[PDB]
C-alpha cells in the first residue's frame, strides 16, 4: 500500500522485484517483538505481585511520593504521574494517530490501517496500568522484604532494620543508623521532595525519553514526505500516470516510482533496525540496573548513583524507567594524624 | 528439564534459522526480473544484440546488487547483536565460572554459589548452582538490647526471640546463639535507639572469675 | 489459507501472523463532471483555408467547452499524431484546463522538427516546443492543397528561440564581424526567406500542415473536459472516481472538512488527495482507499487445529463488515467478519475467539494487555494476561522472618556466541 | 557537493529525490554528536579538577 496503493497495475510490477516487502515486514515485526521483550525483561523481573503496604509507619520514612496514589483513575504514584506529563507527542509529526486509534471515533474512519499511506502504530503488549502494577509490586517487595524477595521467598524485616543492613553493606556500623534514625529519615524525605520539585520545575528533565520520541516521529514524517517525490517520473501520483499514459509508456514511470519508494522504505527499515539495537542495549542496561540495584545493593561504583549505594526505587515513565537512587555521601570531614600501627611493648 | 521442554534451546536455534532464512532469500532473489525481459542472463544474451541487451543486463545488475547490499547490511546488524551476546557470555564466564559474583540475578535466581559451562552449537550453556532460602519462620526482633545502662548491637547477626528468650542468629540461616559479649558490641546507652528491648548479655568471664 | 500463502508454507506454527491482502477490491466507477454543455471551436483549427506560416504560427486559447478528441483521433486525414506526455486514447476522459492550439505550415522534411527537445531550423528559429511538453502534435500532408511563395520562414535567427514564443521582426540579421549597416550586404542577409511550394517537386518538399495542442494541467479547476457522462456519485462503497479528471480508487464518504470556497481538492501530508469537491453539488467527500490489509490471524498451529481467530487492527467490531468489504468476500471469509464471538480489544476487533473472564499467562500476544490461547470442545479463548501470583508479606515492625532451611538450585542460561561464517562471490 | 559538484542542472535533477540529502546529513551529525558524548562520558566523570 505504501508503494503501489490500491493499484493493480503497480502491484503486478512490484511483484517483479521479488520478496522485498516480505523482508521489510519481517524486519519491522522483529523490531516490534523486541520492543515488547524489552519491557518484559525490564519490568517483569519478579512475578509475585505484592500488595501496596497498608501499614504506613516505616520508622519515619515517608514513601508517599513513590507509592501508588489511590485517589487517581490510575494507580500511579505522584512522581510517576508527574513523569507521565513531561513526555509529549505534541511536537511529533505522526501525532495524527490521535484520531482515537482504538476503533475509530466519528463515523467509520478506519485510521491506522487505510487512512494513512500504510503506516500504523501497534499498541504495546503491556499497558501502562500493567507496568505501573509491576513497579508497585517491586516497590512493595523492596519495602516489606528488602533484597530477600529477589533471591527466594520474601522475608519480612522492619524498614529501620533493613536500612541498618544496608548501612553495614557500605562499611558503616548499625549504630550509626539506629542513633540518627530521625535525621536519616528526615534527610530521605527531604531528598524525595527535592527530587519531585526538580522534576516539576526543570522542563527538559526527561530529555532521554523525549529525544527517543522525536527520533521516531522524524523518521516517520520523512517516510510520508517521500511519497510526494516523483523520483524522475512525470508525476508523484500513480493515479495521474495511469490516467494519462497507456500501459507500455506508463510502466517506465511506475518503475521509477516503485524504485524510489522501495529505496525510501529500505532506508527507513535500516535506520530503524540500528535505532532498535541502540534501544535494546539501553533496555538491557535498565534490566541490569533493576536486578542489581532495585532487587539488591550494588558495590559497583557510580553504577547506581554518586556515592555509596543504599537502595533504589523504580518508576515507570513513557517508554522508559526512572530509577531513584538513594545513596550515602560523606560530609563534614576533619583532619587527623594517622599511623600504620601502634607499638605496644 | 532441557529434554522435555521443546523450545529450551530456542535462542540457539534462532541463529541457525535466521542464517538459513537469509541465505534462502538471497538465493531466491536470483529469480526476479527486476523489470528486465527475463531473470536469466543467458536468455537475455542469446536473444538480444549487445546494445539492447545491455539495458536488461543493467536492470538485473542493479536488482542483484541491491539484494546483496541488503543481505550484507542485515548480516552486519545481526553480527553486532551476536557480538553483544558473546561479550555478555564472556563476562558471565569470567565472573561466574572463574569466580563467585555478588551481582544480583546476574548468574541465577538466588545467592550465587558456582557455575558450570557447557558448549552447545553456536553458543554456551551455563548451569548456575545457587542457594535459595526456604522454610521461613517469624520471630520478634529488636534493633538493640539494653544491658545495665548500655546498648548492645549484634556484631554479625540479628536479634530474634522465640517467645520468651532472646538469641542472636545469622541473617541467612536460623542458628540461634546465646547473646554474649563476644556476639555483640556496645555503642552507648538505652536512650537514642527506638525499639531497644531489655535483656541480659552474658559475659563469658564472670564464671571463670568466680572459680 | 491467506496466512499459509503469506509465509509460503503449508504448515503454520502457533502465534499471530499479519497477512497480506489477496482479495477482490475493485468495483464500479463514477465519472462526475462539470455542467458545461457546448462544443469547443476545434473546427476552425483543421478545416480553415488560411494558415499562417511557421514564422508566424497562429495560437488560439480554447477554454470552457467540451471537445470530443475522438473526432480528430478517428479521422484518417492525418499522418503523424505524436502525443507527448499523454495517450491519445485517454485524451477523452481527461479534463484539462486552458488548452492551447497552435497552427502553421512547414515542408515534409520539417515535420520531424516538431517535437520536444530537438535542434533544427524551424524548431530552433521559428517554433520551439518546451523540453517537457504535455500535449500532441498532429501533422498531415497537404501537397495538392496549398502549393506559391506565400509561405516563408526565419532562416537567420540571432541565436535561437525561447520555447513558446513568437518573433516576426524583419530586421536584417548580422552574420559577421562587420556591423550590419542596415541593408543586406555580404555579411548581412534577410532572415525572412520564402520557399515557393510547387505542385510537383518531391515528397520532401511537399507542404505539410501542423497543429500543436498543449493541455496544461494543475492550473485550478479544469474547464475543457471530454465527452464524458456525469454518473451519479455513490458513497460508502469502493468506486473509481473521475472528479474533473481526478482519477482514483477508494471510498467516498461525507466529511466535516471546512473547505473554504476557493479550495477544491484538499490534501494530506504525503501530498495525496484525501478529499474532493463534487462539481455538481458542493459537498466534501473524503477518500478512504480500499484493500484494508490490516489483518492478523491467530493460529494455535496447523498441527493442533485448523481453527483461527482474526484481529482487525483498528476497525471497531460494528464496522468490521463495512471494512474489508465483506460483501465481496468468499463465504468462508465472511464467517470471520460477523458472529457471536466478536470482542473489542484496545488493539482492534477480534472475531473467532471467545472472551473468558479468567487470567492466565500470555500464550499468543494480541496486544493492549489481551492475549489468546487454545484451551479446552477445544477453542481459542481471549483473556487479559495475568501479571503473576498474588502474594503479600505482612510488613510488621519488630518482626522478622528467618529461613530455617535451604535449597541448592541449578538454573540454566543459554547464550549464543557465534553465527555462521559466510562468504559471497559478488561477481 | 559530493553528488552534483557545482552544477545547477544536476542540483535541480537531485531535487526530484526527496529528503535523501537531509537524511544523510542528519545521520552524520548524529554520529558526530555521539562521538563528543562518548568522550565526555569516558573522561568527564568527576568535574572537580
Ligand atoms: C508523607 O509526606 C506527605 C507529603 O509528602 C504528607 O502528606 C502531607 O500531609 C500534610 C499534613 O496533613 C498536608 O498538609 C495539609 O493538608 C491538607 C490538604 O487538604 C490541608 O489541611 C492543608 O492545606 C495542608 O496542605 C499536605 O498537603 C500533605 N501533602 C501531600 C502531598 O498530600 C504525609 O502526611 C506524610 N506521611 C506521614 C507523615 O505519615
Ligand atoms: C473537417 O471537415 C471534414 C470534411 O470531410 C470533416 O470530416 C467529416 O466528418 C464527418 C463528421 O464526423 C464525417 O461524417 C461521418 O461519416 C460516417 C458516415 O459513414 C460516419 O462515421 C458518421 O455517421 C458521420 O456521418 C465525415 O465522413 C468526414 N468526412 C471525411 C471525408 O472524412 C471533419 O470532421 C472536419 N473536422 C476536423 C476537425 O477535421
Ligand atoms: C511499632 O512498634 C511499636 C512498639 O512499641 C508499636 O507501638 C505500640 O503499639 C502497640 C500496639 O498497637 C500499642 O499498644 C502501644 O501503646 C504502642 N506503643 C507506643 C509507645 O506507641 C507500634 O504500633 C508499631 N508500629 C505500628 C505501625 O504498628
Ligand atoms: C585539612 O588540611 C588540609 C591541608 O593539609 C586543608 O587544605 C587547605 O584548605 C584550605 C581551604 O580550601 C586552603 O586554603 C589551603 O591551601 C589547603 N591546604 C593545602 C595544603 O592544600 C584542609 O582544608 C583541611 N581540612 C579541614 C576539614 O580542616
Ligand atoms: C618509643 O619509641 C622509641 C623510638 O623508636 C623507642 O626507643 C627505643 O627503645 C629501645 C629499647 O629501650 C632502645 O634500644 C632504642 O635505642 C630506642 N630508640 C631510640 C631512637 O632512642 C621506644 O622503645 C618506644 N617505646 C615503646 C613503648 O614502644
Ligand atoms: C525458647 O528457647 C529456649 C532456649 O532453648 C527454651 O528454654 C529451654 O527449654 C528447654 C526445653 O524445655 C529446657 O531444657 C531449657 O532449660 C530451657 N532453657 C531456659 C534458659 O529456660 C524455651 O522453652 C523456648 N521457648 C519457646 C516458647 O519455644
Ligand atoms: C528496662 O529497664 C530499665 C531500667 O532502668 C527501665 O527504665 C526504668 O523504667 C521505669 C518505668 O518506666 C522508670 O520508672 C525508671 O525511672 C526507669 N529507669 C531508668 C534508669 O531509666 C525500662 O523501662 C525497662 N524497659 C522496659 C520495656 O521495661
Ligand atoms: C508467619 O509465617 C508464616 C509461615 O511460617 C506466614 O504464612 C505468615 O504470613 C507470617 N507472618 C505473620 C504476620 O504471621
Ligand atoms: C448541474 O446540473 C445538475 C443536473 O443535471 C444539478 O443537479 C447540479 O446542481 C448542477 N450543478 C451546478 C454547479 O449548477
Ligand atoms: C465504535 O465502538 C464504540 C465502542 O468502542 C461503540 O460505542 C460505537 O458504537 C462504535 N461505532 C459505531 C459506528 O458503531
Ligand atoms: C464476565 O465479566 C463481565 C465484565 O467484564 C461481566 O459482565 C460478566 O457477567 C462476566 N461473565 C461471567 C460468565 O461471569
Amino acid at each position: 500500500m505504501y508503494i503501489c496503493g490500491d493499484s493493480t497495475e503497480c502491484s503486478n510490477l512490484l511483484l517483479q522485484y521479488g520478496s522485498f516487502c516480505t523482508q521489510l515486514n519481517r524486519a519491522l515485526t522483529g523490531i516490534a517483538v523486541e520492543q515488547d521483550k524489552n519491557t518484559q525483561e525490564v519490568f517483569a523481573q519478579v512475578k509475585q505481585i505484592y500488595k501496596t503496604p497498608p501499614i504506613k509507619d516505616f520508622g519515619g520514612f515517608n514513601f508517599s511520593q513513590i507509592l501508588p496514589d489511590p485517589s487517581k483513575p490510575s494507580k500511579r504514584s505522584p512522581i510517576e504521574d508527574l513523569l507521565f506529563n513531561k513526555v509529549t507527542l505534541a511536537d511529533a509529526g505522526f501525532i495524527k494517530q490521535y484520531g482515537d486509534c482504538l476503533g475509530d471515533i466519528a463515523a467509520r474512519d478506519l485510521i491506522c490501517a487505510q487512512k494513512f499511506n500504510g503506516l500504523t502504530v501497534l499498541p504495546p503488549l503491556l499497558t501502562d496500568e500493567m507496568i505501573a502494577q509491576y513497579t508497585s509490586a517491586l516497590l512493595a517487595g523492596t519495602i516489606c522484604s528488602g533484597w530477600t524477595f529477589g533471591a527466594g521467598p520474601a522475608l519480612q524485616i522492619p524498614f529501620p532494620m533493613q536500612m541498618a543492613y544496608r548501612f553495614n553493606g557500605i562499611g558503616v556500623t548499625q549504630n550509626v543508623l539506629y542513633e540518627n534514625q530521625k535525621l536519616i529519615a528526615n534527610q530521605f524525605n527531604s531528598a524525595i521532595g527535592k527530587i519531585q520539585d526538580s522534576l516539576s520545575s526543570t522542563p527538559s528533565a526527561l530529555g532521554k525519553l523525549q529525544d527517543v520520541v522525536n527520533q521516531n516521529a522524524q523518521a516517520l514524517n520523512t517516510l510520508v514526505k517521500q511519497l510526494s517525490s516523483n523520483f524522475g517520473a512525470i508525476s508523484s501520483v500513480l493515479n495521474d500516470i495511469l490516467s494519462r499514459l497507456d500501459p507500455p509508456e506508463a510502466e517506465v514511470q511506475i518503475d521509477r516510482l516503485i524504485t524510489g519508494r522501495l529505496q525510501s522504505l529500505q532506508t527507513y527499515v535500516t535506520q530503524q533496525l540500528i535505532r532498535a539495537a541502540e534501544i535494546r542495549a539501553s533496555a538491557n542496561l535498565a534490566a541490569t540496573k533493576m536486578s542489581e540495584c532495585v532487587l539488591g545493593q550494588s558495590k559497583r561504583v557510580d553504577f547506581c548513583g554518586k556515592g555509596y549505594h543504599l537502595m533504589s526505587f523504580p518508576q515507570s515513565a513513557p517508554h522508559g524507567v526512572v530509577f531513584l537512587h538513594v545513596t550515602y555521601v560523606p560530609a563534614q570531614e576533619k583532619n587527623f594524624t594517622t599511623a600504620p600501627a601502634i607499638c605496644h611493648d | 528439564s532441557l529434554s522435555s521442554t521443546p523450545s529450551a534451546l530456542g535462542k540457539l536455534q534462532d541463529v541457525v534459522n535466521q542464517n538459513a532464512q537469509a541465505l534462502n532469500t538471497l538465493v531466491k532473489q536470483l529469480s526476479s526480473n527486476f523489470g528486465a525481459i527475463s531473470s536469466v542472463l543467458n536468455d537475455i544474451l542469446s536473444r538480444l544484440d549487445p546494445p539492447e541487451a545491455e539495458v536488461q543486463i543493467d536492470r538485473l545488475i542493479t536488482g542483484r546488487l541491491q539484494s546483496l547490499q541488503t543481505y550484507v547490511t542485515q548480516q552486519l546488524i545481526r553480527a553486532a547483536e551476536i557480538r553483544a551476546s558473546a561479550n555478555l557470555a564472556a563476562t558471565k564466564m569470567s565472573e561466574c565460572v572463574l569466580g563467585q559474583s555478588k551481582r544480583v540475578d546476574f548468574c541465577g535466581k538466588g545467592y550465587h554459589l558456582m557455575s558450570f559451562p557447557q558448549s552447545a552449537p553456536h553458543g554456551v550453556v551455563f548451569l548456575h548452582v545457587t542457594y535459595v532460602p526456604a522454610q521461613e519462620k517469624n520471630f520478634t526482633t529488636a534493633p538493640a538490647i539494653c544491658h545495665d545502662g548500655k546498648a548492645h548491637f549484634p556484631r554479625e547477626g540479628v536479634f530474634v526471640s522465640n517467645g520468651t528468650h532472646w538469641f542472636v542468629t545469622q541473617r541467612n540461616f536460623y542458628e540461634p546463639q546465646i547473646i554474649t559479649t563476644d556476639n555483640t558490641f556496645v555503642s552507648g546507652n538505652c536512650d537514642v535507639v527506638i525499639g531497644i528491648v531489655n535483656n541480659t548479655v552474658y559475659d563469658p568471664l564472670q564464671p571463670e572469675l568466680d572459680s | 489459507s491467506e496466512t499459509k500463502c503469506t509465509l509460503k508454507s503449508f504448515t503454520v506454527e502457533k502465534g499471530i501472523y499479519q497477512t497480506s491482502n489477496f482479495r477482490v477490491q475493485p468495483t464500479e466507477s463514477i465519472v462526475r463532471f462539470p455542467n458545461i454543455t457546448n462544443l469547443c471551436p476545434f473546427g476552425e483549427v483543421f478545416n480553415a483555408t488560411r494558415f499562417a506560416s511557421v514564422y508566424a504560427w497562429n495560437r488560439k486559447r480554447i477554454s470552457n467547452c467540451v471537445a470530443d478528441y475522438s473526432v480528430l483521433y478517428n479521422s484518417a486525414s492525418f499522418s503523424t499524431f505524436k502525443c507527448y506526455g499523454v495517450s491519445p486514447t485517454k485524451l477523452n476522459d481527461l479534463c484539462f484546463t486552458n488548452v492551447y492550439a497552435d497552427s502553421f505550415v512547414i515542408r515534409g522534411d520539417e515535420v520531424r522538427q516538431i517535437a520536444p527537445g530537438q535542434t533544427g531550423k524551424i524548431a530552433d528559429y521559428n517554433y520551439k516546443l518546451p523540453d517537457d511538453f504535455t500535449g500532441c502534435v498532429i501533422a498531415w500532408n497537404s501537397n495538392n492543397l496549398d502549393s506559391n511563395y506565400n509561405y516563408l520562414y526565419r532562416l537567420f535567427r540571432k541565436s535561437n528561440l525561447k520555447p513558446f514564443e513568437r518573433d516576426i521582426s524583419t530586421e536584417i540579421y548580422q552574420a559577421g564581424s562587420t556591423p550590419c549597416n542596415g541593408v543586406e550586404g555580404f555579411n548581412c542577409y534577410f532572415p525572412l526567406q520564402s520557399y515557393g511550394f510547387q505542385p510537383t517537386n518531391g515528397v520532401g518538399y511537399q507542404p505539410y500542415r501542423v497543429v500543436v495542442l498543449s493541455f496544461e494541467l494543475l492550473h485550478a479547476p479544469a474547464t475543457v473536459c471530454g465527452p464524458k457522462k456525469s454518473t451519479n456519485l455513490v458513497k460508502n462503497k469502493c468506486v473509481n472516481f473521475n472528479f474533473n479528471g481526478l482519477t482514483g480508487t477508494g471510498v467516498l464518504t461525507e466529511s466535516n472538512k471546512k473547505f473554504l470556497p476557493f479550495q477544491q481538492f484538499g490534501r494530506d501530508i504525503a501530498d495525496t488527495t484525501d478529499a474532493v469537491r463534487d462539481p455538481q453539488t458542493l459537498e466534501i467527500l473524503d477518500i478512504t482507499p480500499c484493500s484494508f490489509g490490516g489483518v492478523s490471524v491467530i493460529t494455535p498451529g496447523t498441527n493442533t487445529s485448523n481453527q483461527v481467530a482474526v484481529l482487525y487492527q483498528d476497525v471497531n467490531c460494528t464496522e468490521v463488515p463495512v471494512a474489508i468489504h465483506a460483501d465481496q468476500l468468499t463465504p468462508t471469509w465472511r464467517v470471520y467478519s460477523t458472529g457471536s464471538n466478536v470482542f473489542q480489544t484496545r488493539a482492534g476487533c477480534l472475531i473467532g475467539a471467545e472472551h473468558v473472564n479468567n487470567s492466565y499467562e500470555c500464550d499468543i500476544p494480541i496486544g493492549a494487555g489481551i492475549c489468546a490461547s487454545y484451551q479446552t470442545s477445544q477453542s481459542i479463548i481471549a483473556y487479559t494476561m495475568s501479571l503473576g501470583a498474588e502474594n503479600s508479606c505482612a510488613y510488621s515492625n519488630n518482626s522478622i522472618a528467618i529461613p530455617t532451611n535451604f535449597t541448592i538450585s541449578v538454573t540454566t542460561e543459554i547464550l549464543p556466541v557465534s553465527m555462521t561464517k559466510t562468504s559471497v562471490d559478488c561477481t
